[PDB]
């Protein structure tokens, strides 16, 4: 029947950045048009595809991926960003043909005196490659002396909370965002929109 | 879903010991990342130590104290908890992260007194 939108935008789990969460959406028929209009959503930003489009259009893989980060880090999920998030924890490619979609989620992801369940990677080796999911925790080697699996002086472990109050201005509060990755191949179609 | 069952904890004497259990149930933890955090009261949660795929590591105050072992056949992981301190007191919450989301647990007390 119809794409499982319920299970990706409604999911009552949401995944850490560091962690985040992908689930393969094939075989079946999409009506985005009423996710473009829901103002639930303030962020609906679209790469290389128009919004209204979206329901004439025709895919060979559509991918949901989803995270909880930081309300000044949604700017990171935009092909060619650079920063902690899109170095060390989610990116997109630069060919990104696909839609970010994000709301404001400080009602359920904030408790009082901080929610320290979600975290974020904040040093790597290298940058991660596009779509790359690092839950990796060796302790970070920032200077000349080795770490031996210890938190030192330079030595660090990777990953950070963002300990998310409620009397955090809008900046510094839990946002969920939805990835839509649209992959188009040789390959036949899988998921087309209603008007196709 | 997923769970995790935590075992272990209570009251102990400054110098005792103690030892945590997780185990994992509900997903493919083969590779996953296994280990606690801690977090005592009004400060924020931080690590203790855990095992990623590629290595395992241990928090300043803990190593040689706090030792952290897994059998991956039974999906659980240890932590046997030596040489206790009272600040040591926090409560304790193992993570597991798998191929899709991490989880944590509910949290297990473990209370030193001097
Ligand atoms: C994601 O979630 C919103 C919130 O809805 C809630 O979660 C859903 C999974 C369902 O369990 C809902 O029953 C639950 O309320 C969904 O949007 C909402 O859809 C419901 C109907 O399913 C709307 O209820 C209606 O409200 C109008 C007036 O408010 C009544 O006239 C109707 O008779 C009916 O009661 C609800 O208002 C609406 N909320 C918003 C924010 O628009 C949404 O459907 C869901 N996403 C997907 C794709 O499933």
């Amino acid at each position: 029947n119809l794409c499982p939108f319920g299970e990706v935008f409604n999911a009552t789990r949401f995944a850490s950045v560091y962690a985040w969460n992908r689930k393969r959406i094939s075989n079946c028929v999409a009506d985005y048009s009423v996710l473009y209009n829901s103002a639930s959503f303030s962020t609906f930003k679209c790469y290389g595809v128009s919004p209204t489009k979206l329901n004439d259009l025709c895919f060979t893989n559509v991918y949901a991926d989803s995270f909880v980060i930081r309300g000044d880090e949604v700017r990171q999920i935009a092909p060619g960003q650079t920063g902690k998030i899109a170095d060390y924890n989610y990116k997109l490619p630069d060919d990104f043909t696909g839609c970010v979609i994000a709301w404001n989620s400080n009602n359920l992801d904030s408790k009082v005196g901080g929610n320290y369940n979600y975290l974020y990677r904040l040093f790597r080796k290298s940058n991660l490659k596009p779509f790359e999911r690092d839950i990796s925790t060796e302790i970070y080697q920032a200077g000349s002396t080795p770490c031996n699996g210890v938190e030192g002086f330079n030595c660090y472990f990777p990953l950070q909370s963002y300990g998310f109050q409620p009397t955090n201005g809008v900046g510094y509060q839990p946002y969920r965002v939805v990835v839509l990755s649209f992959e188009l191949l040789h390959a036949p179609a899988t998921v087309c929109g209603p008007k196709k | 879903q997923v769970q995790l069952q935590e075992s272990g904890g209570g009251l102990v004497q400054a110098g005792g010991s103690l030892r945590l259990s997780c185990a994992a149930s509900g997903s493919d933890f083969s590779s996953s990342t296994m280990g606690w955090y801690r977090q005592a009261p009004g400060k924020q949660r931080e690590f203790v130590a855990i095992s990623s795929e590629g290595s395992t590591s241990y928090a300043g105050s803990v190593k040689g104290r706090f030792t952290i072992s897994r059998d991956n056949a039974k999906n659980t992981v240890y932590l046997q908890m030596n040489s206790l301190e009272p600040e040591d007191t926090a409560v304790y919450y193992c993570n597991v992260v798998d191929r899709w989301y991490d989880y944590w647990g509910q949290g297990t007390q473990v209370t030193v007194s001097a």
